[PDB]
């Protein structure tokens, strides 16, 4: 019975870690999301005036 | 390490290289005076592919300037960056052009080829190992074709182991201003196909049409046109100067681009061109990049490859993207028009991804193309040459210079031999 307790203790503890883990890559994928799309600046309009 | 020395020929090329060079200086962030301001480590590192280091942290451009008319040199020297160019690199002649091809090919060149060869070999020995050279000039340019045809012939036996890039502009199909220009183009192209390995085809009419299409600014400057092509030439050269998992070297590209030896003429293609309100009406995504990347309107070189088929296509991508979007976009494009490519070669798409964005946008790209759309160009000049050579108009000058119709015979024949070659492969 003690082993059964230890097994589920491990299972819960691992479940604690992955839920902790699961939150960061959700942040990380958002960091990926807003890092690709681009916008041109006025530095691309001034040179054509010359 | 492998570097490049540039050549600036013809009075257009005099304007070409100027804008071509100042973009690079602004790209790497050097002041007009020449004192580089250390801001980017990578561009600090791979500037030796084109520039040598001179004292005081000034980066001497490794280009040679050649002409005959001092006014052009006095103008370019007086420009915002003329100080960065060497009076050592300003070789010229005491004569006016007459914009005659033969004079710049037989008369005026003879006493100038000696000087220019010394200058370049001085520059050649100044460097360690070269990939090759590139030339800014015009095929319809009266004097630039004069030096170009001569010098490319000489540099062939000099260094037959290097990259002999050529960058020339095709004159306007509707009008050539110069009336002996079709003679000059036919003369030049004969040695060009005999000599060169790479050639870019550029036309101003499309540039005017592009101005009407996306620039929407009524009156541009020819320098702005020079900026457009320099932006393209910058993009193709961003491969070599920049890191990122793209394969940059030209004959890594060239062997991918040419099927058969006499294929040297290639067309450019560029990435987002945007109008006044569309900068904030555009969602910059690789699909709409890819859609715009492959647009008949985005074409600028000669004429629409809608009339022909596509031999080899290569798009180099500059910015922060990934393998899959270009992977799916290519898979998209083949499924759209599978028949418009030749059944001769499948999977004729070659892609490169530069991870170093330009100074102001990230999502960017460039295209170099070999399609079956050049026929109309020299087919046009074929009637031009035959009609004028039908009654030998404006010919006494060349005979006075010492030229004969016999040289014209194989020149057009070699040109015509090329025409049969393009079609018989594709048809
Ligand atoms: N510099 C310059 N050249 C232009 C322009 N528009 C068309 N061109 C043509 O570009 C060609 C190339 O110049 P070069 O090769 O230096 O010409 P060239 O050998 O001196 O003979 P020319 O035709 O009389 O100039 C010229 O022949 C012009 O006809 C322009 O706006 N600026």
């Amino acid at each position: 019975r003690q082993q059964q307790r230890l097994l589920r203790e491990q299972r819960r503890a691992l479940d604690c870690s992955n839920l902790n883990l699961a939150r960061q890559q959700y942040l990380q994928k958002k960091q990926m999301n807003t890092a690709s799309s681009s916008q041109p600046t006025e530095d691309y309009f001034s040179q054509f005036n010359t | 390490m492998r570097e490049i020395v540039h050549l600036q020929a013809g009075q257009c090329g005099n304007q070409i290289g100027a804008k071509f060079w100042e973009v690079i200086s602004d790209e790497h962030g050097i002041d007009p005076t020449g004192t580089y301001h250390g801001d980017s480590d990578l561009q600090l590192e791979r500037i030796n592919v084109y520039y040598n280091e001179a004292t005081g942290g000034k980066y001497v451009p490794r280009a040679v300037l050649v002409d005959l008319e001092p006014g052009t040199m006095d103008s370019v020297r007086s420009g915002p960056f003329g100080q960065i160019f060497r009076p050592d690199n300003f070789v010229f002649g005491q004569s006016g052009a007459g914009n005659n091809w033969a004079k710049g090919h037989y008369t005026e060149g003879a006493e100038l080829v000696d000087s220019v060869l010394d200058v370049v070999r001085k520059e050649a020995e100044s460097c360690d190992c070269l990939q090759g050279f590139q030339l800014t000039h015009s095929l319809g340019g009266g004097t630039g074709s004069g030096m170009g045809t001569l010098l490319i012939s000489k540099i062939r036996e000099e260094y037959p182991d290097r990259i002999m890039n050529t960058f020339s502009v095709v004159p306007s199909p509707k009008v050539s201003d110069t009336v002996v220009e079709p003679y000059n183009a036919t003369l030049s192209v004969h040695q060009l196909v005999e000599n060169t390995d790479e050639t870019y085809c550029i036309d101003n009419e499309a540039l005017y049409d592009i101005c009407f299409r996306t620039l929407k600014l009524t009156t541009p400057t020819y320098g702005d046109l020079n900026h457009l092509v320099s932006a393209t030439m910058s993009g193709v050269t961003t491969c070599l100067r920049f890191p990122g998992q793209l394969n940059a070297d030209l004959r890594k590209l060239a062997v991918n681009m040419v099927p058969f030896p006499r294929l040297h003429f290639f067309m450019p293609g560029f990435a987002p061109l945007t109008s006044r309100g569309s900068q904030q009406y555009r969602a910059l995504t690789v699909p709409e990049l890819t859609q715009q990347m492959f647009d008949a309107k985005n074409m600028m070189a000669a004429c629409d490859p809608r009339h022909g088929r596509y031999l080899t296509v290569a798009a180099v991508f500059r910015g922060r993207m990934s393998m899959k979007e270009v992977d799916e976009q290519m898979l998209n494009v083949q499924n759209k028009n599978s028949s418009y490519f030749v059944e001769w070669i499948p999977n004729n798409v070659k892609t490169a991804v530069c991870d170093i964005p330009p100074r102001g946008l990230k999502m960017s790209a460039t295209f170099i193309g070999n399609s079956t759309a050049i026929q109309e160009l020299f087919k046009r000049i074929s009637e031009q040459f035959t009609a004028m050579f039908r009654r030998k108009a404006f010919l006494h000058w060349y005979t006075g210079e010492g030229m004969d119709e016999m040289e014209f015979t194989e020149a057009e024949s070699n040109m015509n031999d090329l025409v049969s070659e393009y079609q018989q492969y594709q048809d």
